[PDB]
């Protein structure tokens, strides 16, 4: 008896007749990708087939969740909609989600800092467990390192459905002289906690292109820990500030 | 020319050859979603129709953008054979489409032809095509170039070794490595993604490829493709260059997006000419794919397979080892489903390899996209019938970091297999004196990458 | 045997086998309507691993319709090998599945271990397939039948001659005849559905196919579609006999539906052997296709892949020349999109292959389901590699009497031509006599039924 | 300067270099099957391509149409009613369009005539054309033919998302010793207009099977013309009568 999802299922070595096993295990604990499963002529092995599924089934559902609108709440920050309605019309229509509804321009004019050094935006993006899970190990360590000698610090808030071109947007309202985005990319098949940061000096949405803009992407436990990419997004900040530039336009 | 045809009594009017090269598209959701579709299947048809009536002198004409406004445009023009052009120039698309697909036209015969095409008549063809029609036109249109391996020769089948991290990690890039090979994977090329655009960091993934070549006498390629700036720096810093990778547009405001200029890929050229450990003629790669000039704001009001069209005639320019379109990478806003991946692969396909290129799919789709594993294994052996020159392999298909899935190791090995197709001449020889591979066909000690211990 | 398993902590339970074996399916249209099918995605991975775990001792002791019940049940448990099914009794559905696609499986290894089988367990193989597993499986799985042609040898593909008017009008049969042997088709069969089910119009229709098959001294066979008794009195009454016909179900309550007896089938085999103009010993052909059960309410809450495993099971006791399914003859109701017409074609022509029937496909839609020509396009490709007997073949594939659309004759030339296929050998033979093919290439003079005059 | 739906177009000929041309012709006269249209390699002409997919957009169309109900008024026909509410879900479920909903059985024992020897039954079924183009030239001539040298005839009303099997419960509510049905059956590529008749004797839901139906189908202008196809039903009816059978249980 075999749950596909345990830890058992993942750690299976499925080659028959190995030229050296001792080898396969040791290249089975490397990785992460579904190696060393072997092959029933050139077609996967029947339990590869399988876990693979469990897990696209899995992965399926990680898209259409949403976070709680009360957790966005207890977390303490102002949440803000784009142009969306719901998360089936997100799939369709990138362009909307690159723009604020016209409530969502006023509340941040309302409720946020004015001209920030750097503002920090938290977006669910195309997977919520990517904010969901990492939130309380970045975010904190971000905000104190920003303030910890540092500068300006603008009040963090939530855009639901964002997608990364509504921080040109964020940039031009907010005055903002860098603008942070962390956002949920794209769920992969037995992973959805995988957080991007996308980054810009000084946005405009006529002119900013994306090669403007700086990305550090694979932040999770199995890549970059968040704790250690607060701090690297905390350097790029200042260096963004100091040089008055960011992506392809930066130095090094 | 004629924008106009009736049918069924009801006259269809259009206003200019992009609405009727919009219009003609087989329903997907990136041209409703960029507002170009068909209203509905008989103006699609009518769209159809008008086309095959216009020339290859209207279409070509007519660039989606301007000569003076756009360097690919520009490019595009000024890489045409007059000559060839002024044979055809008053040939119909229809016309034109029926001379590709006859048994009476020769390789050598679209040879000359196809110098007289642009990018846009290329597209306008793919668009009055069948599945069947793409399938055996982009068949007979076989092109092969020359790395370490050879590739595109008829009766062969190739594969980029595709071993990507989340860290960027040298023993889970090696592992990756050590099962694709033991598959026959990777004589396309062994290209990782890397996560740091980093010299050092593309140094260290570089040395790890080429540590596995070097020690097995591997005859293959080896690319990291990172920005093509960066991959230059490390080359010159003196990192073992192969294949030189960007990702490009079909416009001069898509390359903007990027952070590509044109004489970036004139050095990449020289570059590799001066460093890159290649024995053949050709050590550039691009990929491309439907949505990019739409997401870029950079398609001008043109359809997404018009503008992949004019990648391939930017990528024809520079002579590249390989190219492939990456069919699903982005998701279901440009393309939702089965049939309209299968579909755009079919026309990436036949359309790259009608602009003279060496082109291969990778055949994979997003998990947020209304799509599985059995439509990768659907699309990428209706593209090996297509004389596709190669796919990409992963273990099981699983990209653990840029969060996708493409085709399995196995599944080359099952193309080949099943179609009675070899690697590249050059690999096969390793493979067979590896004891990987005999007669074409995995050994009974294949598939396991413990064999190199 | 376990009828539950633990998915990502949550306990699956199911009834029985036969819900184990309706809920493993892919998503399809009539398995909901049947209320069989899965309720999410994780409960059909659930299902796929029970089925998997369950032996084939399991699944052969619970048919869907009981032995005692049910006259094809009965047929099909008479028919096993006994020693082979002892042989593989305490194999996993997992072991068989890893077993047929193996490369150190032989044609020969499946030859006597298909014979310990029952239909259940063959759809249970193809229930945790994949879409390329059901394609190569397939394929190393070839059967070779013989009447006045040879089909299923591999590097050969068959096409049906379906020369189908709304009045039997012989000279709009003739006309589509000359047509379709232009093209290189007709060398599994020139087969007329008739619109009037007497013996006068049987025998006229008849002499039409056979009055051009003398005339020319043509390698092949004659049928008409009728009910089987109308054939048989024809053929008594002193018709050309070629093939004798009958659509059949996986039931005796759905045999009952379509009128036909066991016996009807033994008395056309008997008639076959007395009467009909056949140089090898295989004369019989059916056509089956999912659907068809649930329709006659004949399922018994089987889903309808299990059901038409069952077609196979029955077909393979009279050793028939051909069986096709009929893959999207129905509708919507069934299979209802590209991908399941696709899913459901390569898994009907798997378990026929693997039931060891000389299998093809109608690769085909209606135009109330949510599909287009490019589908069959795209199957017909798909189901060549698989080793697929043959196609049908119709002016451009419209129908235009029985109202859907087929394969065109043009899809088996391209076919071929693609996949370097051939005809069979007798056929191929005698089209390079008449100038219509060299080197399994048509020629010039080819696709024109003038060249008959 | 084509129009693909045009006459010209139907009868166009592509075979390039032609053996026989004059054959060709006379081939393209003899059928409505898409011949004589030649080829490119292995491939259909771009012509033969475009009338094709012309043709399909237009079938799509045939069947999704519906009737106007006042044109069932207009007609003199009861309209009656199976389970099915839309087209959507008449495409979707055979099963609840083979019996009629609660107050389509309380219709037709109220307003229909007791113990028919013939009932007569119309049904849009999958193609509504085919019961339109028909009606005027199937009807008055088969429900005279019935009264005239004949006996007791039926009733005749119209069924709305009707498939054959609901026959059946007609024959049962109503007592009818002769069930005939006239239904779309579907589209196809070129011609929608199709009508098909399915028939029984005394008809019964849980005993009788589809063998014991005799069908007669193609019947439009481009079949058998249904002005002497209602010559051909009304024999048909006569001869179920006498024998006391229809379908496979009928003589000869
Ligand atoms: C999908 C994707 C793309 C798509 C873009 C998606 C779209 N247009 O809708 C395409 C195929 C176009 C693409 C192209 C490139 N990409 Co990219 N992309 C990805 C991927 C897999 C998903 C990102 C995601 O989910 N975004 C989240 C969603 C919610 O945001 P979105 O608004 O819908 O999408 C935006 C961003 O994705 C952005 N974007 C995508 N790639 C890149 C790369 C850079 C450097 C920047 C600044 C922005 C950017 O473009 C979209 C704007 O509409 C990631 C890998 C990963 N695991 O994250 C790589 C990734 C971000 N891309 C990468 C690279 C290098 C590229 C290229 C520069 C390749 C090249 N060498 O030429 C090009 C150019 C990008 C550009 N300047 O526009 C690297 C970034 C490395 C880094 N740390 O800077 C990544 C991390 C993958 C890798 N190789 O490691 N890519
Ligand atoms: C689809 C179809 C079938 C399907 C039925 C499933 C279904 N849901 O319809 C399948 C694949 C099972 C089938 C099988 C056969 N069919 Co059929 N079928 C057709 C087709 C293409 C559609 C008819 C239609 O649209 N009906 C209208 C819709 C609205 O009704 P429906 O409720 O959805 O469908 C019902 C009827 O179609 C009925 N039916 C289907 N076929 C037949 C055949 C006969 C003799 C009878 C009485 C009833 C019948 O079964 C369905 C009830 O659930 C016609 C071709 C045409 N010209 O129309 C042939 C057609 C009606 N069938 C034909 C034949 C002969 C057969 C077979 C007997 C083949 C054989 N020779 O063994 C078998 C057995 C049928 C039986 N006796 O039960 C002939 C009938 C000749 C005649 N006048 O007697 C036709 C006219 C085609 C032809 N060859 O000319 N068929």
């Amino acid at each position: 008896a075999l749950d596909l999802g345990s830890a058992e299922a993942k750690a299976w070595i499925g080659v028959e007749n190995p030229h050296r096993a001792d080898v396969l295990t040791e290249l089975r604990r490397s990785t992460v990708a579904r190696v060393c499963t072997g092959r029933a002529g050139p077609r996967p092995r029947t339990q590869a087939l399988l876990r693979f599924l469990a897990d696209h089934s899995r992965s399926k559902d990680t898209v259409l969740k949403e976070v709680p609108e009360e957790w966005v709440k207890a977390q303490g920050l102002l949440e803000v909609r784009s142009e969306i309605s719901d998360k089936n019309l997100y799939l369709t229509r990138p362009d909307m989600g690159r723009r604020l509804c016209a409530e969502a321009v006023e509340a941040l004019k309302a409720q946020c800092v004015a001209n920030p050094d750097v503002q920090v935006v938290i977006s669910d993006g195309l997977s919520t467990d990517a904010i969901t899970v990492n939130y309380e190990e970045i975010l904190p360590p971000l905000m104190a390192g920003l303030k910890q000698a540092g500068l300006k610090v603008g009040t963090p808030f939530f855009v639901r459905y964002g997608r990364v071109k509504i921080e040109d947007q964020i940039g031009e309202i907010l005055g903002a002289k860098v603008v942070i985005l962390l956002v949920g990319e794209r769920p992969g098949l037995g992973q959805s906690e995988s957080l991007s940061c996308y980054a810009v000096y000084s946005p405009r949405m006529a002119t900013t292109v994306e090669a403007d803009r700086t990305c550090i992407s694979n932040i999770h436990q199995g890549g970059t820990p968040p704790v250690e990419a607060a701090a690297v997004i905390v350097d790029l900040a200042k260096r963004m500030l100091e040089q008055k530039a960011s992506g392809i336009n930066m130095t090094r | 020319m004629k924008l106009k045809t009736t049918l069924f009594g009801n006259v269809y009017q259009f206003k200019d050859v992009k609405e009727v090269l919009a219009k003609a598209n087989e329903l997907r959701s990136g041209d409703v979603l960029a507002g170009v579709a068909a209203a509905s299947s008989q103006e699609r048809v009518a769209a159809k129709q008008v086309l095959s009536e216009m020339t290859v002198a209207d279409i070509r004409n007519n660039p989606v953008i301007a000569y003076e406004d756009d360097c690919v445009t520009r490019l595009i023009q000024d890489d045409v054979n007059e000559t060839a052009y002024n044979q055809i120039k008053n040939w119909s698309i229809s016309e034109l489409r029926e001379y590709v697909l006859s048994d009476e036209t020769s390789v050598d015969d679209i040879a000359f032809t196809r110098k007289g095409l642009t990018s846009e008549v290329v597209a306008a063809v793919a668009k009055i095509c069948s599945n069947a029609d793409l399938i055996y036109g982009a068949k007979k249109m076989p092109v092969i170039k020359k790395a370490n391996t050879t590739i595109g020769i008829p009766g062969t089948f190739s594969a980029r070794l595709q071993p990507n991290d989340t860290r960027d990690d040298v023993q889970s890039i090696a592992a990756q490595i050590y099962e694709g090979l033991s598959f026959g994977v990777g004589d396309a090329v062994i290209g990782v993604n890397p996560v740091t655009d980093d010299v050092e960091n593309l140094s260290r993934v570089l040395d790890t490829i080429y540590g596995v070549i070097d020690k097995f006498n591997i005859p293959t390629q080896g690319c990291v493709l990172a920005h093509v700036t960066t991959q230059i720096e490390a080359i010159r810093r003196g990192a073992p260059g192969g294949l030189i990778f960007q990702s490009i547009c079909g416009s001069e405001k898509g390359l903007k997006e990027f952070g590509v200029e044109l004489a970036m890929l004139d050095e990449a050229r020289a570059v590799g000419a001066e460093f890159n450990r290649i024995a053949g003629e050709n050590c550039l790669y691009f990929e491309t794919g439907q949505g990019s000039a739409l997401s870029a704001g950079a398609n001008f009001g043109a359809d997404q397979v018009t503008m992949e069209a004019r990648n391939y005639g930017l990528a024809r320019h520079y002579d590249p080892f390989i190219v492939n379109t990456v069919v699903g990478f982005i998701g279901p806003e440009y393309l939702y489903n089965d049939r309209q991946i299968i579909r755009a692969g079919l026309e990436d396909h036949f359309m790259g390899k009608l602009s003279g290129i060496s082109m291969g799919c990778d055949c994979c789709y997003t998990n947020h996209a209304d799509a599985d594993q059995n439509l990768n294994e659907n699309l990428m052996i209706l593209l090996a019938t297509a004389g596709c020159n190669y796919i990409m392999g992963m273990p099981l298909g699983d990209d653990i970091m840029l969060n996708y899935q493409t085709t399995a190791f196995h599944d080359t090995a099952t193309v080949r297999q099943l179609l009675n197709l070899r690697p590249s001449p050059e690999f096969e020889r390793w493979l067979e004196s590896m004891g990987i591979m005999a007669n074409g066909r995995l050994t009974k000690r294949a598939g396991d990458p413990s064999l190199f211990f």
